[PDB]
């Protein structure tokens, strides 16, 4: 149908030259930047403190870093934010910082530099300190596209508080902590049930911002699976999507810790608490499949007119995920 | 009282003395500077018609880094010392077209051809980054591009030439 | 001579290049508007105000257009059953009421939100089963019957009955909907350039709403960014209220819509509903069957009427079935009205066909290849319409893919993968296809050309068809190049346009190469002719020189053209005479991997063989069935509309409504046109390609299907001639549903259950 061999050859020296006006701009000191518009004032700070004065004088201002969703809030949904504060120039909101205990991401980092980041620490340690990583990576597989995730921030993900965050799940389930800094205030906390007490709510002050994100290394007895469904029917409700993790008692298969968080199964991120806190000192077997099962099916459980419907797939897949987490867990123990 | 924004498109250097945050990058380039090649698909960044490149010299990781991005959702405010590539910044059928359009053309990968300068940017931008990719990075480089017309099958196979 | 070398589309490279100029990149005139429509949010409700006070704070607001402001008409629609703009009363939740104008798209944006309407709810009828309770049709029953159904019910060894419904699917063509109008201001004058498959009717119903004669309406189509048959008539929904603006305003003014606005507005493919009985033999040997489909039409009538005649020709498919009684009705709801997509009710009949046909092959345990087979009509057979099938290939396209696709060898891997596998299985199957070539409507087959010679020996083309990405120019030149015998880089096609070619049928029903093929070859003969005596006196010269020679003696070199589809006109009274001037064939083989425990899917190889005649162009062929399976791949497995109890369309963007992705095709995606088989009856022995083959998606769909039968036989129960409903599209929830195991049962939870 066509010939490949008359083609032109590639030739990469050849390429559109980077804008040397641009080159010499980069000398140029960061400032504070303002612009305005008919309806919306924008600032584009240049240091931590700045933002931090900008939003203790004006805490009703918007973030904004990638706009893959503020965009669809202001397209889509009709609302507008008067006054937008851009961090995405600020180092410590782009810092990589490997820790004793895990990764840290500044809140601005891309969901690609993250992506870079933990492909290369896996291929790198020990399966043993990557499994909460490779169940970010598995989550970062199939999310939407190359152009997305090169201006997708992370802090961006956690704080829209999607209920089908992909995300989210997977930060819970392992406890991923979370720097939360104000003019003066500064506190770090493990992602947990009560970080999403609302609706595309978290449990920030308006005043606050989240700075930076550590992805923890697994521990020995350890392990990490996070799996999603491959369909999604409504804007952002019903999509089944989660994180899992098991820390055993040394050397066994007797449970320690045991976290299920689910997205798609209600107006938030949750985790199946009362569940798995009935499963804590007991052993990897088929009775606990059973019991995990039966209180999956309990807990999580759907009224008919459940917003987004899909009422027993949905049931069935928070079931099924698990199973696939529990044969994945013997392969890795067995 | 407001600052002039600066940013760069196909070489050539845009300065904005009056900003409105509101304004997305695709309205700019289709509607203020008359660059039509570049598409709107969907305006939520599902579709990539409107795919662009950008580079910058990022002052953290001192280098010059260049990407992928949907100019429908992307605010000009935040493009401040940003350099913008669109279709028509690689190559042009009144001069030389690039090798990427060449090849999507002559593999008949382009049926009605809305989609095609997207994908063409999503190519490009791979080959920037990495200009002996594998099959595998050519088949990833798209998740982000829709097609309507040609199945996609011919349109890998034009590209999978630039592999290996 | 480049009829049958692949010639690439002639404005590929300016489509890769971003030069290629598609509607909303036509520059603006300095003084050009913008209109954004506003749309009822209620399926059904009474108007009761129109509040436009916050809309006139909006800077760069214009003014707000309703039917008030209309000068001719506000009765639109092809059977004149549609409002251009609602009055008192809005029949579906994208119903247009009216429109703001602004001097930016941004600013109208913003208007047509602030807009505030409101309504008084009435009854609303959404699904074919709310229809079907209430009465709710458009016009009366269709039928096609033939032979004797209670003589065939009686010799059936078996018979099976169900229900089975086909979702509907949005068109997404890349570029939306899109209208520029230019008034001239003098005498009623305008002229549209629009993103539609239809300049005719355009041109008409923007004539009809502003009470001006047709002759003072040009509509120009340069290129579509994809049509699919959403643009055949459901464009002039932008048209028209763009023309009011313009009209109004005395400026130009353009609308192209947003994605989220064009899936809700302009209509998509009908969904079906058919309730299906089968008698057979033992053998697998069909003798009796009797079809009532029900299509989802939306609130008026469109081409529904069509899309259901269409589809009761093809409810037989490949099938020799002597007793046969299909019916058609068509539902009257408060949905957008749906449209041609694609297929037009051929995709939706033929699914209904091979559903029963696969339950027939489960039910007699006999495998489908050889009960597909045994059931093939022959050639020179009748259909149910007693229409002759001549050149009938579906035996060698059949032949050819089981060959190369090793489909045999494969069939015994796929059971050695079922055995080996729990919780994740593999299904393959073949399927074949037929489909009618004309319109069904006999006056929709006329085409005509207009060519000139210039006194440079170049050559301008027009026709009545236009380009959405089919190649249908680059075949126009291809074949005008052959007829005239010289290089095709003498010849240019610039665009249709209503001042060329008039009266023009929608460029639809894939018979656009066979009829404007004709139609310029035709006007190329008459150049010819009249060119004849000058080659005669100068047989060494050039084609420059006997053009020149023409010219100088007042010898007209401009032409028309016209070609009209003989012994056409099927009769529904005597279930006789021509539907179709012939079909074209495929068959396409598939297979996939189901993961059990999720529903995700993996489509691991397709082959297709499909019956082109003596293609004009392979590469353009080859690329319409790749183009089409995989729209039919999106139409039975992954794409899917859901809406609101309330009738209020949920997926209206690529984050809900999932079209193929280049990772969704086929990992080995094999396509092979069928050789040696030259078609008497068009233009340069090809064939018709737009459509045949999308249905060989369903291909997939039956694969996935034996995929869950292999889960349902390791997980559910012991019965291997079981039979259950599985609705299309087939996605994810509907597949992890149907592997009914422990966890759909919940006994995993220690429950008791309907599992094995
Ligand atoms: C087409 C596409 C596909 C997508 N697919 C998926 C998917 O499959 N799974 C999934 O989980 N998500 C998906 N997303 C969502 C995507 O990951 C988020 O939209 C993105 O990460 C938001 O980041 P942003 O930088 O673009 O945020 P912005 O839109 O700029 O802001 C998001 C919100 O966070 C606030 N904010 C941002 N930074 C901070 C900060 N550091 N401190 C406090 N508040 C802050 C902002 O005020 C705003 O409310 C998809 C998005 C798109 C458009
Ligand atoms: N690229 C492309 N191919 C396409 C379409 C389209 O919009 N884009 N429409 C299809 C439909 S619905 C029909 S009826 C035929 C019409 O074109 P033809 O008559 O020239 O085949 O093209 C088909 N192939
Ligand atoms: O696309 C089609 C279409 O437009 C019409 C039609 C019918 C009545 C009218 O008044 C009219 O204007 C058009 O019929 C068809 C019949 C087919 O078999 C196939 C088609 O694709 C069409
Ligand atoms: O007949 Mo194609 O326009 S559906
Ligand atoms: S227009 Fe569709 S991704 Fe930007
Ligand atoms: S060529 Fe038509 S959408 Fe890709």
């Amino acid at each position: 149908l066509f010939n490949p061999e008359e083609f032109m050859p590639l030739d990469p020296t050849q390429e559109p030259i980077f804008p040397p006006e641009l080159l010499r701009l980069k000398d140029v000191p960061p400032k504070q930047l303002r612009f305005e518009g008919e309806r919306v004032t924008w600032i584009q700070a240049s240091t931590l403190k700045e933002l931090l004065d900008l939003k203790a004088q004006h805490p009703e201002a918007k973030l904004v870093v990638g706009n893959t969703e503020i965009g669809i809030e202001m397209k889509f949904k009709n609302q507008l934010f008067p006054m937008i504060i851009c961090p995405a120039w600020i180092p410590e909101l782009n810092a990589v910082e490997h820790g004793p205990e895990g990764i840290s991401f500044g809140a601005a980092c891309a969901l690609s530099s993250v992506e870079k980041t933990l492909l290369e620490a896996v291929a790198k340690l020990p399966t043993q300190k990557t499994e909460v990583f490779r169940g970010v990576l598995e989550q970062l597989r199939w999310f939407a596209g190359k152009q997305v995730k090169s201006v997708a921030s992370l802090g961006g993900n956690i704080i829209t508080a999607s209920p089908i965050s992909d995300l989210n799940p997977v930060f819970m389930a392992s406890g991923t902590k979370l720097t939360i800094v104000s003019r003066g205030t500064r506190r770090t906390v493990p992602m947990d049930h009560t970080f999403f007490p609302s609706y595309r709510k978290t449990l920030l002050g308006p005043e606050e911002i989240l700075l930076s994100i550590e992805i923890p290394y697994s521990r020995e007895d350890e392990f990490f699976s996070a799996f999603k469904q491959a369909s999604r029917r409504e804007d952002d409700i019903a999509k089944v999507t989660c994180g899992m993790r098991v820390l055993f008692q040394p050397g066994s298969m007797q449970v320690k810790e045991l976290a299920l968080c689910y997205g798609g199964m209600a107006d938030r991120t949750i985790s199946a608490l009362k569940t798995t806190q009935k499963q804590l000192s007991k052993f990897w077997n088929e009775k606990l499949l059973q019991d995990v099962c039966a209180g999956l099916a309990e807990e999580l459980s759907l009224s008919p007119d459940a917003p987004g419907g899909m009422i027993e797939f949905r049931r069935t897949l928070t079931l099924s995920f698990f199973f696939k987490f529990y044969l994945t867990v013997l392969k890795k123990l067995g | 009282t407001a600052d002039e924004l600066v940013f760069f498109v196909n070489g050539k250097k845009v300065v904005e003395k009056n900003a409105d945050p509101e304004t997305t990058l695709l309205a700019y380039l289709r509607r203020k500077l008359g660059l039509r090649g570049t598409k709107l698909g969907c305006g939520e960044g599902g579709c990539g018609a409107c795919t662009v490149m950008l580079s910058k010299y990022d002052r953290l990781q001192d280098k010059i880094i260049h990407f992928s991005a949907n100019a429908c959702l992307a605010p000009i405010c935040t493009l401040h010392h940003v350099a913008v590539t669109t279709v028509e910044g690689i190559g042009s059928t009144k001069t030389r077209l690039h090798p990427v359009q060449e090849r999507i053309a002559k593999s008949h990968g382009s049926q009605c051809g809305f989609c095609t300068p997207g994908i063409v940017m999503s190519m490009y931008t791979l080959l920037r980054n990495q200009p002996e990719p594998t099959v595998e990075e050519i088949e990833d480089a798209f998740q982000g591009n829709l097609c309507r017309c040609t199945g996609y099958r011919p349109i890998l196979q034009g590209f999978r030439t630039f592999a290996k | 001579d480049t009829v049958g070398r692949p010639l690439p589309h002639l404005a590929a490279a300016m489509q890769a290049s971003g030069e290629a100029v598609y509607c909303d990149d036509i520059p603006r005139y300095e003084n050009e508007l913008f209109l954004r429509l506003v749309t009822s949010t209620r399926a059904h409700a009474k108007i009761k105000s129109i509040d436009v006070s916050e809309a006139q704070k909006v800077p760069g607001f214009v003014c707000f257009l309703s039917a008030d402001d209309i000068p001719g008409s506000n009765e639109t629609g092809l059977f004149n059953d549609e409002t251009v703009f609602a009055k008192d009363t809005v029949t579906c939740v994208g119903h247009i009421i009216g429109a703001v104008v602004a001097d930016t798209p941004e600013h109208a944006e913003r208007a047509a939100h602030v807009v505030k309407v409101t309504y008084e709810d009435l009854p609303a009828i959404i699904t074919i089963e709310d229809a079907i309770k209430n009465n709710s049709f458009y016009g009366s029953e269709l039928k096609i019957e033939k032979g004797d159904l209670k003589k065939g019910f009686s010799e059936a060894d078996n018979v099976v009955s169900g229900e089975l419904y086909i979702g509907g699917q949005d068109h997404f063509y890349l570029e939306t909907h899109c209208t520029i109008a230019i008034p001239k201001g003098e005498e009623g004058e305008m002229e549209l350039f629009v993103s539609t498959q239809n300049a005719m009717k355009t041109q008409s119903f923007v004539a009809k709403m502003l009470g001006v004669p047709v002759n003072r309406i040009l509509v120009r189509v340069k290129r579509m960014g994809g049509g699919f048959g959403g643009k055949e008539t459901r464009s002039t929904l932008v048209s028209v209220a763009v023309a009011l603006a313009a009209y109004k305003t005395g400026h130009p003014v353009r609308c192209m819509l947003d994605r989220n606005e064009d899936m809700l507005i302009t209509g998509g493919r009908h969904p079906f509903l058919a309730r299906y009985k089968v008698g057979f033999m033992k053998t697998g040997t069909i003798v009796a069957l009797e079809v009532d489909h029900y299509s989802n039409a939306g609130n008026s009538r469109d081409l529904s009427h069509s899309i259901m005649e269409r589809a009761l020709f093809h409810m037989d498919n490949c099938y020799k079935i002597p007793n046969i009684r299909g019916t058609g009705r068509l539902c009257k709801t408060n949905l957008s009205s749906n449209t041609a997509f694609r297929g037009f009710g051929g995709p939706q009949a033929l699914f209904i066909a091979e559903n029963w046909m696969s339950e027939v092959a489960v039910t007699c345990g006999l495998p489908a290849e050889e009960v597909r087979w045994k059931n093939m009509y022959k050639e020179g057979d009748l259909t149910h319409f007693n229409q002759r099938l001549e050149g009938f290939s579906v035996p060698r396209c059949w032949d050819e893919c089981l060959k190369s696709s090793q489909y045999y060898a494969r069939k015994s891997e796929v059971d050695k993968f079922n055995k080996e596998n729990c919780w994740k299985k593999r299904g393959l199957c073949i399927i074949p296809t037929k489909f009618g070539i004309s319109f069904t409507v006999p006056f929709l087959n006329q085409a005509g050309a207009l060519i000139h010679v210039y006194t440079d020996g170049s050559v301008l083309v027009s026709h009545g068809g236009t380009e959405m990405g089919q190649g249908l120019h680059t075949k126009m030149v291809q074949v005008a190049s052959k007829a005239l015998k010289i290089p095709i880089s003498k010849i240019y096609i610039s665009e249709t346009s209503t001042n060329t070619v008039p009266n023009s049928s929608p460029t639809a029903a894939s018979v656009s190469t066979d009829i404007y093929g004709q139609a310029v070859y035709e006007a190329c003969q008459t150049i010819l002719k009249r060119l004849e005596p000058f080659k005669k006196k100068n047989p060494d010269g050039s084609w420059e020189d006997w053009v020149m020679a023409a010219y100088q003696d007042r010898v007209s070199l401009s032409t028309t053209g016209f070609y009209r589809t003989p012994n056409l006109g099927y009769s529904f009274e005597t279930n006789s005479g021509n539907a179709f001037h012939y079909f074209t064939y495929g068959v396409a083989c598939s297979e996939v991997e189901i993961d059990c425990l999720t529903g995700d899917h993996k489509n691991l190889r397709t082959d297709i063989v499909m019956d082109v005649g003596s293609s004009l162009n392979p590469a353009i062929d080859i690329g319409q069935v790749e183009g089409a399976f995989v729209q039919g791949l999106g139409l039975f497995t992954l794409e899917e509309l859901h809406y609101s109890p309330e009738g209020s369309l949920h997926t209206r963007g690529p984050s809900t409504y999932k079209i193929p992705a280049f990772g969704s095709i086929p990992t080995e995606f094999r396509v092979s046109l069928l050789r040696d088989c030259p078609n008497k009856k068009a233009i340069y022995a090809s064939k018709a390609v737009g459509e045949p083959p999308l249905f060989l998606g369903a291909s997939v769909f039956f694969a996935i299907k034996d995929a869950i039968r292999a889960a349902r036989a390791q997980h559910t129960n012991n019965n291997t001639k079981e039979l259950f409903r599985l609705d299309s599209p087939a996605t994810p929830e509907k597949i992890r549903n149907a592997c009914v195991d422990k966890f759909t049962t919940l006994c995993v939870t220690g429950a008791p259950g309907n599992c094995k």
